[PDB]
DNA sequence: AGATCACGCGCGATATCAGAATCCCGGTGCCGAGGCCGCTCAATTGGTCGTAGACAGCTCTAGCACCGCTTAAACGCACGTACGCGCTGTCC
């Protein structure tokens, strides 16, 4: 059967920072569950916040916040950067 | 001739203690700490206003983890064969509990 | 300011937590631990505020704030 | 299984503790080690067999131990979740 | 007429550190730590089955643990101005860390 | 009796005589990784409808602020005692 995962596009990534760098398969399972981990606290913490705010939809706005509180200063910018830069592409596209 | 009560050392500090954990007032004064609480927001975001009930609860939590870290710390220098809690104290029960790196 | 967080106020925080003994240096530290304790959970605090778009740091602000830490606070509408 | 506790040899804890950066290890350390291990051990698949049983299964499954060590807070990772 | 080339005490305790910190295999057994797993789960449900993966999981969750354990108390050990880590040492770090009561 | 020189003893540093453990260099076989192929399921495209959220107006509650008293608490100072810290020796 189909189990998914984040190896191709973990592999992408890895490619276009390391062109000449593999990765084993250990490896390759520790950062899916890494983005798995990462995914379902930003979610989960998204989550919170639109109910908190008696909010019924999770925006990209509520991503951003999420993000903010779970990491810290200089990576929580980065990846708030990182996040604005690519819904401005989206939305351009 | 005369002479004062003076009670020997150590002994008006078990006296607090013990009127201390039998009391569950704050023992920081609510304005000072209102100040600095306002003080350290004003870093994060410029003209904020706070509800009273967000301060008390700001200051109900920072006494509740200080007493705990000075309980933590008391363990750590009772540790050490002393009876004063020095900084070291404060730094390893941080450093155990994990909060300083 | 932060030096509103008076000598006896700490010994105070200190009996209450069991100590007989403090040493001369513990209240400059512990000043600077309550601080970035401070720091960090206005800052949640008023990250939830701002996502609400509200100027006013509501004390479920705070409270969401403590349980993200780790800290829950019972008490304020929790 | 009777007796297993002390399968955790002297040597395998003083690696252990070379591992954690200990230099010189007391002789009593070995037995507190192990109980310490034993209540873990305990906590964990206390958890694991919590799992493993609301799925009507009778195999132990490594998501299991996963999601047990994720609930106590000690999140593993490399072997699925 | 000769005498050995006995290392001072201490010295091959440092070259193990050096050697179990550089490396990451396991470092407990690993027949020995899958029938005490068993024998615990035994008193939980009977006739239970473990995938190997379990075991392995099992067995990184708590070496890492154990690692972290000894490495606090380590740092309490030397908090106390010794260099042996005794019982009183995990013992204050499960403390401090909220594990023990 | 004091100063200088020579010899002996004690301490520090380097070398060394060794030998021990580690790291490194090379050859080798392996199996684990990267890649290509085929199949299909999940994502994309297009369209609808409905309600969730955005926005404006209004209300009034609560936050801020200010003043003035009073008085609990902080601050300051001093004496001293007992606790921290260093040194030392013994035993395991």
């Amino acid at each position: 059967t189909r189990k998914e995962s984040y190896a191709i596009y973990v592999y992408k990534v890895l490619k276009q920072v390391h062109p000449d760098t593999g990765i084993s398969s250990k490896a390759m399972s520790i950062m899916n569950s890494f983005v798995n981990d990462v995914f379902e606290r930003i979610a989960g913490e998204a989550s919170r916040l639109a109910h908190y705010n008696k909010r019924s939809t999770i925006t990209s706005r509520e991503i951003q916040t999420a993000v903010r509180l779970l990491l810290p200063g200089e990576l929580a910018k980065h990846a708030v950067s990182e996040g604005t830069k690519a819904v401005t592409k989206y939305t351009s596209a | 001739v005369k002479k004062p009560h003076r009670y020997r050392p150590g002994t008006v500090a078990l006296r607090e203690i013990r009127r201390y954990q039998k009391s569950t007032e704050l023992l920081i004064r609510k304005l000072p700490f209102q100040r600095l609480v306002r003080e350290i927001a004003q870093d994060f975001k410029t003209d904020l206003r706070f509800q009273s009930s967000a301060v008390m609860a700001l200051q109900e939590a920072s006494e509740a983890y200080l007493v705990a870290l000075f309980e933590d710390t008391n363990l750590c220098a009772i540790h050490a064969k002393r009876v004063t809690i020095m900084p070291k104290d404060i730094q390893l029960a941080r450093r155990i509990r994990g909060e300083r790196a | 300011n932060i030096q509103g967080i008076t000598k006896p106020a700490i010994r105070r925080l200190a009996r209450r937590g069991g100590v007989k003994r403090i040493s001369g240096l513990i209240y400059e530290e512990t000043r600077g631990v309550l601080k970035v304790f401070l720091e960090n959970v206005i800052r949640d605090a008023v990250t939830y505020t701002e996502h609400a778009k509200r100027k006013t740091v509501t004390a479920m602000d705070v409270v969401y704030a403590l349980k993200r830490q780790g800290r829950t606070l019972y008490g304020f509408g929790g």
